[PDB]
């Protein structure tokens, strides 16, 4: 309601910022124990595409992808030169990796966590089969 | 196999522009027109189906031809022989039916209608081949029927058409011209997406029909649509437009990058190997016939394989 | 479209699920169902538009390269947009994972359980023909190179019939008819492997430990790490028959042989030389969770007790900085920051040169890097 | 992508070969409704070869 | 007797059109809460590219201006210091009057608007028994339109996304009639009314 930006540029840092990035590593992101990250992720997954992709099309920065799913921004560089990621804006010449500009969509990073990064316990199947 | 200084192939699949028409319930056809809005000069264009328009026809003409048999240029005949023999041995060992089928499928299902079928009720591809003796060959309701290669093969005229195409690709001077008309149905006042012109600002590439301007899908855009057959590549997922290095446009990065040995000029460097691999009486591996399929399709696209 | 799902099982391969949802709602062959879902993802705008698979052999996201994200998006949409009640369609999908297994080998996770890539049956996947006929679905475990007997029927999995000289349910149709001849397919140290395969499914077996079903495959891959190839179940079960004894003998035998056969003297001896293969071949299995990674647990316990036995020969083993970054999860950056802060003892003053011992690094891990599960208290209160 | 003597280019990355370069071509084609194409010229033979 | 209270948007990264559209949303909700209509809006920096950092509320009434400007949404984005609220000031020297009008004729130019127009026309003509051919009403080939800004809006009673295509036209303060459209814009059918562009 009080977003000072339009929706097409609405980020995840502001909308749902303190909760997500404040629950991502309570002690560590085991979704069987880290119950609040588990429920937050369940809530977001169950509403990924609700209103023309409100949650889904939330702008995310590389330094937020690196914390939503454990990897270094250099590994993210390796994921985005392999085009496993979708850098919605074109950096034409020689790939100058800007790790700060809001460049990915949250939905397309949630899905990239669901395959390529679902680790041992940081696993989706821990929260979906719950209340 | 070295790459000569003058090597060029003339393209075999020669499509034409895709011209749109609007059919009113009175059954007369008027060409499409598109608004060209300008704010006060970015000039974004808007082509929507008119209000009372019953449906929309999309006509074009694609000509298959045997221009791939002989290279349009080879400053060294020693390489011209190993390519004309390459084509001959390909055709003999693994006949043209696979490339011909994968082309005619893109022709006969709406794939040259790039995005104009996302929201369409039904579109029918009527097809009039030139060296023909029967009636027109018509596919209808392509999202209800003719959804997979088998459904195509099930149409009574499909084998004849593929036979005509592989003939045109086989004969020393054969050709096969198809006039294709797509009676496409869109919801009331739906968006048509002709090809933008290269220069937000969306300005359409267009022609003039009945003196007044209408939007078109370019001949090169259509040729790109018919040549989305390249499903044979590393970890192949969805077809690409045949290219020297299988490029994608939505997600820019290019598969078959010459680092891997699955680009074009790399598997052309091994044409001598493919000649003897085919020449054996035993059938070759599946992957090597995929490599040779991509090689043959890249010849059909034609182009310039030179290194100056 | 709108579909109904059949009697969802927990351990049922994704391809098996698509088979038994295709042949349930309206489709004759599952291929037609794949084209139907692709048309569905056309209708509703999507990104699986392009890369959604129509051949059944490559449905699991680990098959698509640089399109696994799109395929999981596709499964997510399918799961909540195309069924009367939502199925657990994504949990059955074998997809990649970031975590590795100890020596430079990647891993694929399914549900809550991550397998090594080393044993995945890239082709020619077997089947339990009986279990096919009774249950009507294909269990996922058939895909991995450990599950060689049906934990429910104690029968070796039929990989090739007589009618079909190689068989797989991904083309068969979850029924007993071979590719060439239409007829029932059902034909046919047995127990030394039946217990292992039963333990590979979430279960218990007398000699093998009650690890999480993600760490069982870790044990198996480690065993193939010792036995240079050829995973045989008998040596495995007898090795876990005398568990604290056999592995201690192994590390003793490997450690003693290295110390005699070492070509350079004691003080400059390094730990990739002595305890080279065991230590780094067990350090990351599913993960160094010492409660579950029983191998690293026992190895660290044995090393801690004998840390100072012979001039501290173990404790004063030179390990390069990059091996400290493996011994304790860390960055060369962070160990650099630690040694310039004077946390560690770079025996010679002044980065990939061997400048640190094992003992000073082991106690360092005890002091400043002991994690929640990579924790000392898990192994000290063991056998 | 290749330099002479068949060696890939380390700067022609999988993102560099994917950049679509534009060209400009002159394009002539039969109008839609046009029945056919006439093409007219005049050729005159003469005996300018005698001497 | 023109009171005005401006609002400037602080955050250095903000889409002004969205914020202005929300201000008009809440202004509309106000004008329908109390059936008052005498609060107009002004955009003291109606730049070419964007509406500026400011939206000002102008009124002949003094109690309604600050009654509106202390609505829930405004106090809320005030405590979060996104907005800056000014005080209820008068201004007789800024005679640089303009008229921010909802140029409705811009929505009759999008294709989905021409469709509405033609459908209405034939629904009328067939009632008049006349012969209507929808094949003649061809779209204009070139429709260059004057510069304007668009503020997306929605209706609570029936969900739809329309747009106040607001456009600023210079004028002279011919008379204070003290009536604005519910969205605080001057519209020709109601009493047209200019506003002091501060
Ligand atoms: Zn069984």
């Amino acid at each position: 309601e009080h977003a000072v930006v339009s929706t097409s540029e609405l980020r995840l840092k502001d909308l749902l910022g303190r909760l997500f990035f404040g629950s991502i590593r309570l002690p560590e992101r085991n979704l069987q124990h880290n119950i609040i990250l588990g429920e937050l992720l369940c809530y977001l997954e169950n509403r990924l595409w609700q209103d023309k992709g409100l949650i889904a099309n939330l702008k995310m920065n590389a330094l937020e992808a690196t914390v939503m799913l454990n990897c270094s921004l250099d590994q993210i560089a390796s994921m985005v030169e392999q085009r496993i990621l979708k850098p919605n804006r074109k950096s034409k010449p020689n790939s100058p990796l800007d790790v700060t500009d809001y460049l990915f969509h949250f939905g397309d990073i949630f899905c990239l966590w669901l395959a390529e990064f679902q680790s041992d316990e940081f696993n989706r199947s821990f929260y979906v089969s719950r209340w | 196999l070295k790459l000569p200084t003058n090597l060029a192939y003339e393209r075999s699949i020669d499509p034409s522009d895709v011209c749109f028409f609007v059919v009113w319930p009175d059954d007369r056809k008027t060409p499409l027109t598109y608004n060209s809005r300008t704010l006060l000069p970015h000039q974004v264009d808007f082509c929507h189906v008119p209000y009372g328009a019953s449906h929309i026809e999309c006509s074009f003409s694609v000509s298959f031809s045997s221009e791939l048999r002989q290279p349009y240029k080879c400053n060294s005949s020693k390489v011209k022989q190993t390519l004309v023999q390459l084509v001959e041995l390909y055709e003999t060992k693994i006949g043209w039916t696979e490339l011909a089928t994968r082309y005619l499928m893109n022709i006969c299902n709406g794939k040259w209608l790039w995005k104009n079928t996302r929201k369409a009720y039904c579109w029918n591809i009527v097809l009039t081949p030139w060296p023909w003796n029967g009636e027109k060959v018509g596919f209808e309701d392509i999202r209800t029927n003719y959804t997979s290669r088998q459904d195509f093969k099930n149409n009574k005229n499909w084998s004849a058409i593929v036979e005509m195409i592989k003939t045109a690709f086989s004969s020393t001077d054969g050709l096969a011209i198809f006039e294709v008309r797509a009676t496409l149905h869109l919801p009331t006042n739906a968006m048509v997406r002709p090809s933008q012109v290269f220069t937000n600002s969306r300005v359409f590439q267009s022609t003039t029909i009945d003196g007044e301007r209408s939007p078109i899908l370019g001949a090169f855009k259509t040729g790109a649509a018919i040549a989305t057959i390249d499903d044979w590549y590393p970890e192949a997922t969805e077809p690409l437009r045949v290219g020297r290095f299988g490029v994608h446009r939505e997600d820019v990065t290019c598969y078959r990058h010459p680092s891997t040995g699955k680009d074009f000029f790399s598997i052309l460097q091994q044409a001598e190997h493919y000649i003897e691999v085919l020449s054996a009486n035993k059938t070759p591996a599946q992957e090597t016939i995929n490599d040779m399929h991509f090689l043959m399709a890249n010849l059909i696209k034609g182009g310039m394989f030179q290194h100056k | 479209m709108f579909l109904q799902r059949p009697k969802p099982y927990s351990d049922e391969s994704l391809e098996s699920f698509f088979i038994r949802v295709a042949n349930k709602n309206g489709y004759g062959d599952v291929h037609r169902f794949l084209e139907a879902t692709k048309r569905f993802l056309q209708d509703i705008d999507h990104n699986g538009y392009q890369t959604f698979p129509t051949d059944i052999t490559r449905i699991n996201p680990y098959s698509a390269k640089n399109s696994s994200s799109a395929r999981t998006a596709s499964f997510l949409k399918l799961a909540q947009l195309t069924f009367n009640e939502p199925p657990e369609l994504l949990g059955l999908a074998i997809n990649r994972t970031n975590m590795k297994y100890s020596p430079s080998t990647s891993a694929v996770v399914r549900g809550a359980e991550v397998f090594p890539r080393s044993l995945l049956r890239t082709h020619s996947i077997p089947c339990c023909p009986l279990c096919l006929r009774e249950n009507g679905y294909a269990s996922y475990l058939w895909h991995f190179q450990g599950y060689e007997y049906c934990h429910s029927h104690n029968v070796p999995l039929i990989t090739t019939c007589s009618c079909g000289k190689e068989f797989d349910y991904r083309v068969s149709g979850l029924k007993g008819i071979c590719c060439k001849c239409k007829e029932p397919i059902t034909l046919t140290g047995h127990e030394a492997a039946c217990t292992v395969s039963n333990w590979l499914a979430g279960h218990e077996s007398k000699p093998l430990p009650n690890l999480p079903k993600s760490y069982r495959w870790g044990l198996v891959h480690w065993w193939m790490g010792i036995k240079d190839s050829e995973f045989d179940h008998f040596s495995f079960v007898q090795f876990f028959s005398n568990w604290p004894r056999s592995f201690h003998s192994i590390i003793e035998d490997e450690v003693e042989f290295n110390l005699e056969h070492a070509v350079v003297s004691t003080s400059e001896l390094r730990l990739k030389d002595l305890l080279g293969r065991l230590f780094f071949g067990s350090i990351r299995l599913p993960e160094r969770n010492l409660q579950h990674n029983i191998i690293l647990g026992e190895l660290l316990c044995y090393l801690e007790n004998r840390l100072w036995q012979d001039k501290g020969l173990i404790a004063n083993l030179k390990m390069n900085a990059l091996e400290a970054t493996v011994m304790l999860n860390c960055s060369l950056d962070q160990i650099a920051s630690m040694v310039e802060q004077r946390i560690l003892k770079p025996n010679r003053k002044s980065v990939t040169d061997y400048l640190f011992h094992f003992g000073d690094i082991f106690c360092l891990w005890l002091a400043e890097f002991q994690s929640d599960e990579f924790n000392r208290s898990f192994y000290v209160s063991r056998w | 992508a290749y330099d002479v003597s068949g060696q890939p280019i380390k700067s022609a990355t999988a993102e560099a070969l994917a950049q679509g370069n534009p060209h400009q071509v002159d394009f002539c084609h039969v109008p839609y409704g046009a029945s056919h194409i006439e093409c007219s010229f005049s050729v005159s033979f003469s005996s300018e070869l005698r001497q | 007797k023109w009171y005005y209270k401006t609002i400037t948007f602080l955050p250095e990264l903000c889409n002004n059109e969205s914020l202005a559209a929300k201000c008009l949303r809440v202004l509309h909700g106000f004008n329908y809460q109390y059936e008052t209509r005498n609060i107009g809006v002004s955009f003291p920096l109606w730049c070419d590219a964007t509406v500026g950092k400011k939206i000002s509320f102008v009124s002949k009434n003094k109690i309604e201006l600050d009654l509106l400007l202390k609505q829930h949404y405004f106090v809320q984005m005030e405590q979060l210091q996104y907005f800056h609220i000014s005080n209820t000031v008068l201004v007789p020297e800024d005679c640089t009057y303009v008229s921010f009008r909802r140029c409705q004729s811009i929505d009759k130019l999008t294709a989905a608007g021409l469709a509405r127009k033609i459908r209405r026309l034939e629904k009328r003509a067939l009632s008049r028994g006349e012969q209507f051919d929808p094949s003649s009403f061809a779209q204009k080939e070139h429709t260059a339109i004057a510069h304007y800004h668009s503020l997306g809006e929605s209706s609570k009673q029936t969900n739809r996304n329309f747009r106040l295509n607001i456009r600023m036209l210079s004028e002279q303060p011919r008379e204070g009639n003290s009536i604005f459209s519910s969205y605080g814009l001057s519209n020709s059918e109601n009493s047209f009314q200019p506003v002091p562009l501060i």
